[PDB]
């Protein structure tokens, strides 16, 4: 069967800057490979096939080259319609493998992230549950993994992540985490606390809270 | 020589082996010797025969060395002997084929008779075996018929013809009201 | 002495697994279907053409040729000669007829492993090859240009006709000439009171009650009813016999048992002509069939296209 | 034009069965070869299984094998693909792709096959959750009094516990365009989805003008006008 795998995972590319993907196979597959965008919650749409040969509707910067295991996607100017992600088909046999997936982003200065805390409120705490909110605003680039530290004991269960893409309004990014332990796990502990690593801002500045005022 | 009931208008499948699990050419013909079926290499041939297109087989199985005959929607004429000459050693089978019918509606009043006419080749003697939901059992031969009908025999029932320690179960349906 | 069998030789086996291999590497299909699995496969068309063949026995080994004029086939030969080598073969996969392959100097030669035995198969050679002509006409698109004053220059394409059918010719005259003439072999084979009838095929998977073989990497498929019709009293005199054919895509493979796809034909012409070196035959008799032989097209076996050519040779232990 | 259409969204309770559809607007269906391939929630793209256009036949991957069965409705030139023994992990979306449909009466193509997917159908996604259908639990968000941020800080409207998607919270039909993040939803523990609608607007905002976070939930009806209040 054949490994498909592109390079690379993320991609923070600029704006009109010529840029190349790559897609290498397990065996020799002649020149039977197919590039696909994909923008968010939509449809996937095919524009090259046959390795290199463009489809009828398709834009002259995209540049389709190489054959037998290495393959590259070449895009000459770049718009702001082209954040999209691209995936290699190999439609030589089957089982038809399909690529790892290069998210095309926007690059910018490396913006700060921003650590802040929501209090929940005891129509939250007293019908199941605990909730707790350490959302960041604003900040890049997107690798930036978040730590969670209650009761100083270091967690390692119950936090979820949840972020949104960029905007077009200065291409920054947001997450939130929560825990999910109620009122029991609540009243036994006092402490609090959320450091995220990141090289924007090294030094693990927290904000938590305490039981009551 | 192998024996095989098969009921009038239905599928029937003879079976013939070679030793080994490889696919070698093989043929059938009947008691006049007449080619119905064989195989020019991987590709199924076909027949004068009478059978010329109910004839078929199993092309997956001639791989494991399996070469079947599946005949279907067969009448009574052509019950006769098959020969499966395959690789010199041939090999012979019987077919037989019965069927059975009444010659009035199976809807009939308490205590009137009903005449189950069967069909047999030219050949063998059949040994009719009836049998109600109750299970009375009835013998006869060329035909069968049951003299007090009762109510209690609605339902169905299933009349078995022997013949050379093979049989082929019957199924009629039996409607008694008044 | 020195025994010849044709019917258990082994070069016969050994080719037929060799030609087997050169399709499976100069001829992949889109799709094949073989033991229940199933594999599909792009499938680049390309232009297969029957190239000649030399079969050379291994170091230490010889192969032996019987020329003798009306060779039984099999039985002691007497001038039989040592070579290396067989003369060019080609490897023409095709049923009902076997086509560019060597005839006889001589008459025709019916030969066969049993005559009796209604279920083995009559391989005829003939002395004279008659001419085969197949084509896929180049009738389908419509193109066509408006050429005048200021007029700019496209091009309008559409199909009209059916990409997929053609056609093959054959000498009228020579064909009936070739039949009436394996009539007179048969008749002093099996008798002189006996009556000759030729007859279709009788049924089974296509590439068997039709002649097909592959032209230009398409495969043909060819109603060759008006071939085998005829009952010696019965475009009469000089004219064309010609047969319908088609191109299909799903053909039943004769490598192994099972199916294939290939891709749709390719645009342009496709033409093949071929010489009708002999015709693969079979018999019928049930019980005798009052006074009167019928025979019909044969084929499917490969190793039958290959024995016909290799008849004449034996391979040996030079030790 | 000569699109394929894809059935509605399917909520299905794990251990079920369903069965999508996908229609041939245009073209001649027996020249279509329909392909189906699923797309795990932030994953790629992987095969499933299709048809063989002049066979009928139906072949699927290996992962696939005895869950899947791929048929074809003639009469309503319609493909179908159930899928049988239904877990959380098969929470999916489901396209139907298809090579152009090339008239079978047609020259073949250098590519001999085309194995590339030209048409593809709109989406469906399917969901296996145990729970039915509940109103989103709308819960309050206030500002905190020790705000250390630069200046601005941040109010918000947690909704959590509801089900199923989706669930648009806007505010005042476009209260603000800065600062809004209306994040995606997520599975929590149990069976149920949970997102968290913020927004940054001036620290001047306790009296003078407050922001409503109006969120709907067309599936249930279930409508909340929770008024931002601050502490
Ligand atoms: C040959 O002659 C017979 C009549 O004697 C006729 O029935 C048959 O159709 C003719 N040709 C064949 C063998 O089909
Ligand atoms: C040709 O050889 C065969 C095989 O032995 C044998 O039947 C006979 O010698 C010849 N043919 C005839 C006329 O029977
Ligand atoms: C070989 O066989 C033929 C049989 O017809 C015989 O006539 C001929 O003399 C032999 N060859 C020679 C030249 O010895
Ligand atoms: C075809 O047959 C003719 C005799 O009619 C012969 O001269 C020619 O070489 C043959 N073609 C080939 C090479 O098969
Ligand atoms: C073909 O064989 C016959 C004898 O069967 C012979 O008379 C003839 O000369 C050979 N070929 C031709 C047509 O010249
Ligand atoms: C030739 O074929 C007949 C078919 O009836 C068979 O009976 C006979 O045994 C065969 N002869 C030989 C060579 O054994
Ligand atoms: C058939 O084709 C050959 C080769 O193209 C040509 O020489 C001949 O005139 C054509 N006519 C016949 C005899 O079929
Ligand atoms: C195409 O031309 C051939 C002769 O070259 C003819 O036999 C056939 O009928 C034609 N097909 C049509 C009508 O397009
Ligand atoms: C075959 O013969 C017919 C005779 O009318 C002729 O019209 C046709 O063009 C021939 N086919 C070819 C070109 O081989
Ligand atoms: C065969 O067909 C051609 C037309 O393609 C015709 O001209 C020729 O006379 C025919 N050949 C003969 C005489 O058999
Ligand atoms: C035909 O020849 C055979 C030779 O065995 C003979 O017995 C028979 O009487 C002949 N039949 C006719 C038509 O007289
Ligand atoms: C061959 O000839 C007979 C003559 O009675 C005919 O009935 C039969 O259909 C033909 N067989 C084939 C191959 O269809
Ligand atoms: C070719 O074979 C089919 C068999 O069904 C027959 O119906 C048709 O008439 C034949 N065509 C010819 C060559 O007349
Ligand atoms: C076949 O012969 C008949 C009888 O003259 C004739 O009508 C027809 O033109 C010939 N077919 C062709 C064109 O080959
Ligand atoms: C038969 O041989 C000739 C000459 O080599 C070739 O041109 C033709 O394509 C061959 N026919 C077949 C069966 O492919
Ligand atoms: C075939 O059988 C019939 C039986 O009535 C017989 O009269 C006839 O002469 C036979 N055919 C011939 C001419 O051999």
């Amino acid at each position: 069967d054949i490994q498909m795998t592109q390079s690379p995972s993320t991609l923070s590319a600029s704006v009109g800057d010529r840029v190349t993907i790559t897609c290498r196979a397990s065996q020799s597959i002649s020149n039977w490979l197919a590039w696909y965008q994909q923008k968010p919650g939509r449809a996937p749409k095919l524009l090259m096939y046959k390795a290199s040969s463009l489809k009828s509707g398709v834009p002259s910067r995209f540049s389709g080259s190489g054959s037998g295991t290495e393959f590259t996607l070449t895009i000459s100017s770049l718009q702001s319609d082209d954040f999209a992600t691209y995936y290699c088909q190999q439609h030589d046999s089957s089982p038809y493998t399909f690529g790892q997936g290069t998210k095309l982003e926007i690059k910018r200065t490396v913006a700060a992230p921003s650590v802040f805390i929501f209090p929940p409120s005891d129509e939250q705490l007293k019908s199941g549950t605990a909730s707790v909110v350490c959302l960041l605003n604003n900040f890049y680039p997107r690798e930036a993994k978040v730590q969670w530290k209650v009761d100083n004991a270091l967690q390692s269960g119950n936090s979820q992540e949840s972020v949104t893409e960029q905007d077009s309004k200065d291409s920054t990014y947001s997450l939130s985490s929560t825990l999910t332990l109620s009122k029991a796990d609540y009243e036994k502990h006092k402490l609090y606390a959320c450091e995220v690593t990141h090289q924007g801002l090294s030094s693990p500045v927290t904000k938590s809270f305490n039981r009551g005022e | 020589k192998k024996v095989v009931l098969g009921k009038k208008g239905d599928t029937v499948e003879l079976t013939c082996t070679a030793s080994q699990k490889k696919s070698i050419q093989f043929h059938w013909k009947n008691s006049n010797q007449i080619k119905i079926l064989g195989n020019q290499g991987s590709f199924l041939t076909k027949g004068p025969s009478k059978l010329n297109d109910r004839a078929d087989s199993r092309r997956s199985l001639w791989d494991q060395g399996n070469f079947p005959l599946i005949i279907k929607n067969l009448k009574i004429e052509d019950s006769d002997t098959y020969i499966c000459e395959v690789e010199d050693q041939k090999e012979e089978v019987q077919l037989l084929v019965f069927g059975l019918t009444a010659n009035s509606d199976t809807h009939l009043l308490q205590g009137q008779s009903l005449t189950l006419t069967l069909e047999s080749p030219p050949g063998s003697s059949p040994s009719v075996q009836c049998r109600s939901p109750r299970g009375k059992n009835i013998q006869g031969g060329k035909t069968l018929s049951v003299s007090q009908l009762e109510l209690q025999d609605s339902g169905t029932w299933t009349c078995t013809v022997l013949q050379n320690q093979k049989k082929v179960e019957f199924k009629i349906d039996i409607v008694v009201l008044a | 002495t020195e025994n010849f069998n044709m019917w258990k030789n082994n070069m016969v086996e050994q080719m037929h697994e060799d030609i087997i291999s050169l399709w499976d590497q100069s001829l992949k299909p889109c799709v094949k279907l073989t033991g229940g699995s199933v594999i599909t496969q792009a499938c680049p068309k390309v232009s297969f053409e029957p190239i000649p063949i030399h079969y050379c026995a291994p170091a230490g080994f010889a192969i032996l040729k019987c020329n003798d004029k009306k060779f039984n086939g099999t039985g002691p030969c007497t001038n039989v000669s040592t070579v290396q080598c067989t003369h060019g073969i080609r490897p023409v996969v095709s049923t009902q007829l076997l086509l560019n392959g060597s005839l006889a100097e001589e008459e025709i030669v019916i030969r066969s492993e049993n005559f009796t035995n209604n279920a083995k198969t009559i391989i005829v050679q003939l002395n004279e090859s008659v001419v085969i002509n197949c084509t896929r006409p180049n009738n389908n698109t419509r193109k066509s240009i408006n050429i005048g004053p200021g007029r700019a220059l496209y091009t309008t394409g559409e199909i009209i006709g059916d990409i997929r059918q053609a056609h093959c010719n054959l000498s009228k005259t020579q064909w009936e000439n070739t039949l009436e003439q394996i009539a007179i072999k048969l008749k002093e084979q099996f008798g002189n009171n006996k009556t000759i009838i030729f007859n279709p095929s009788s049924g089974g998977d296509p590439e068997i009650v039709t002649h097909s073989f592959n032209c230009g990497g398409e495969f043909f498929y060819c109603n060759s009813t008006q071939l085998f019709t005829w009952n010696d009293t019965r475009n009469n005199t000089g004219r064309n016999i010609t047969l319908p054919c088609r191109i299909k895509q799903i053909i039943n493979m004769w490598q192994e048992v099972g199916k294939a796809m290939y891709a749709p034909p390719i645009r342009g012409q496709i033409r093949c002509s071929s010489n009708i070196t002999g015709l693969l035959l079979t018999r019928d008799g049930g019980k005798d069939t009052n006074g009167t032989e019928i025979f019909r097209p044969g084929g499917g076996d490969m190793r039958d296209n290959w024995r016909s050519e290799l008849y004449k040779y034996k391979v040996v232990k030079i030790e | 034009e000569v699109q394929l259409v894809q059935s509605g969204a399917e909520v299905k309770k794990p251990g079920s069965s369903v069965k999508v559809s996908c229609k041939a607007s245009g073209g001649t269906f027996s020249n279509y070869a329909i392909n189906w391939v699923r797309q795990a929630p932030g994953q790629g793209l992987e095969w499933m299984g299709g048809i063989i256009p002049i066979f009928n036949i139906a072949h699927y991957a290996q992962r696939f094998q005895g869950r899947v069965s791929i048929t074809a409705d003639e009469s309503t030139s319609t493909a179908y693909m159930e899928l049988s023994s239904l877990r959380s992990e098969d929470t999916a979306v489901f396209y139907c792709a298809s090579p152009y449909p090339n008239d079978y009466n047609d020259y073949a193509p250098e590519e001999g096959m085309s194995w590339y997917f030209d048409l593809w159908g709109r989406g469906t996604l399917v969901t296996v959750s145990p729970a039915s259908t509940k109103g989103p639990s709308v819960f309050p968000l206030a500002p905190s009094s020790k705000s250390t941020s630069g200046g601005t800080a941040a109010l918000g409207c947690l909704v959590k516990d509801y089900f199923p998607e989706p669930v648009t919270v806007s505010w005042n039909s476009g209260a603000l365009t800065s600062g809004v993040h209306t994040f995606p939803a997520v599975l929590q523990s149990s069976g149920l989805y949970s997102l968290s609608s913020v927004v940054t607007v001036p620290s001047s905002s306790l009296g003078t003008q407050t922001y409503i976070c109006n969120v709907n939930h067309k599936p249930s009806n279930t409508k909340v006008d929770k008024k931002v209040e601050p502490k």
